[PDB]
């Protein structure tokens, strides 16, 4: 599967409740994406935690 | 015989120099100009032992 | 340790020990936390008469791991 | 029609130190001891806290640099400034230690060992022992030993202390 997404509703308060959104990719794009986070510039905030 | 333990000592610098690189890309400038320096520190060594067999060579 | 060799996964061993560790605590707190390792949940697909047909493609219990 | 991530209602999101940066002397760490995503312990500054990973035990202290571990069924201590010792004990997980001085230690359950009983522990490792004889397969097996393994590291767990 390329990807696994969980739709749910976040509880913002009493009164609110959202849509929100949990998109897991599967271990080879993630791993693809951990990679590049870690050699490259881009993706500084995952830098030192892909690494 | 002095610089076998300067030439193996210069591939440990390079050796870890790699690896560093390897586990913080972004940060490969400074590793290299220290492992210059490194290099410098131990060539001088081995000036120092080539200084003396040219020494009770040509003399 | 041997048990990924007969491809138990990860998630499955955390199970287990957390069955095992709510085991070991006392009687009297043993409720609150076992509340939380209390197997609940099941897998069913519509039967083409208006029936559950269980899925038996995970396990839910640990003894069966 | 776009929708919001889950991760945009959480305030708390971690801070990771440029690494061409200067360093500061931290004398605190900010612990995040957290189980079924209920958190024990939150943003606490310790003086130290010690982990029981796959290779071995780690004593983390303010400055650590960054290190992901994963954790094994085990005790977790945490040992305040003041001079003060709170001891859990866990039964998997992860914890992720950062060079900014932050520690989230992650687990699936996280029991204090005051909690856990002795008697039960021992009785429980005699019970599945003979579980294990009477293992069927080698699965059964397998499984009977991780239960085992916790229940000796509980048991041995509390008669350190």
């Amino acid at each position: 599967a390329d990807r696994y997404q969980v739709i749910f509703n976040r509880f913002v308060s009493a009164g609110v409740q959202r849509n929100a959104v949990y998109n897991i990719p599967s271990y080879e794009k993630w791993k693809e994406d951990l990679a590049d986070a870690a050699s490259s510039d881009n993706q500084k905030n995952r830098y030192l935690f892909a690494n | 015989i002095a610089l076998a333990g300067v030439g193996l000592g210069i591939g440990t610098i390079f050796g870890n120099l790699l690896v560093a690189c390897a586990r913080q890309p972004n940060l490969t400038k400074m590793l290299f100009n220290y492992a210059i320096l490194g290099f410098a520190l131990t060539e001088a060594i081995g000036l120092f032992a080539l200084m003396l067999a040219f020494l009770m060579l040509f003399s | 340790s041997s048990w990924r060799d007969h491809g138990i996964s990860y998630l499955k061993y955390l199970n287990v020990c957390t069955e095992t560790l709510h085991s070991t605590v006392k009687e009297s707190r043993r409720a609150k936390y076992e509340r939380w390792s209390k197997p609940c949940y099941t897998a069913q697909r519509p039967d083409g008469a208006g029936g559950q047909e269980t899925i038996d493609k995970v396990p839910i219990h640990t003894k069966d791991y | 029609h776009d929708l919001p991530e889950g991760f945009e209602f959480m305030e708390h999101k971690v801070v990771n130190k440029d690494i061409h940066a200067p360093h500061e002397n931290l004398e605190t760490l900010r612990l995040t001891l957290t189980r079924q995503d209920e958190f024990l312990l939150r943003e606490e500054p310790v003086k130290c806290v010690t982990v029981t990973g796959t290779n071995g035990e780690y004593g983390i202290y303010p400055g650590h640099a960054y290190k992901i571990v994963q954790l094994n069924p085990s005790p977790l201590t945490v040992e305040y400034t003041d001079g003060t010792t709170k001891k859990y004990f866990v039964s998997g997980g992860f914890a992720h230690i950062n060079n900014e001085g932050s520690c989230d230690v992650n687990t699936v359950e996280c029991t204090l060992l005051d909690d856990l009983d002795l008697a039960i522990a021992e009785k429980e490792l005699a019970a599945q022992q003979a579980a294990l004889g009477s293992a069927k397969d080698d699965k059964a097996k397998s499984v009977v030993e991780i239960r085992i393994s916790v229940i000796e590291a509980v048991i041995a767990a509390l008669k350190h202390h």
